[PDB]
């Protein structure tokens, strides 16, 4: 709301505009990486302790 | 001819127009005498 730009000063778009860039930052991640933690690795692509 | 013979046809005299005052007055501020001001955008 308007409120909250003008009467609050601590908020303002700087501190939006950082979490977008964040969350930005960490989809990028997860869609590159999520293929591969989240894949169900057959016996052949799996090694044990050893 | 005279003219109240052609009066009727208003489409043929000129417009001029009664300029009297219309629509509310101006509101004065009254207040100020009493009040002391302080303006901070960042109130």
């Amino acid at each position: 709301t308007k409120e909250m730009k003008d009467f609050n000063q601590t908020f303002s778009v700087e501190i939006l505009n950082k979490s977008i860039g964040e969350s930005y930052n960490a989809l990028l991640n997860h869609i590159h990486l999520s293929p591969i933690i989240n894949f169900n690795y057959k016996a052949s692509n799996k090694t044990a302790f050893k | 001819m005279t003219f109240s013979s052609t009066s009727n046809l208003k489409e043929l005299l000129r417009k001029v127009v009664l300029d009297v005052e219309l629509g509310r007055e101006q509101v004065q501020l009254l207040y100020k005498p009493i009040y002391d001001s302080i303006a901070d955008s960042n109130l």
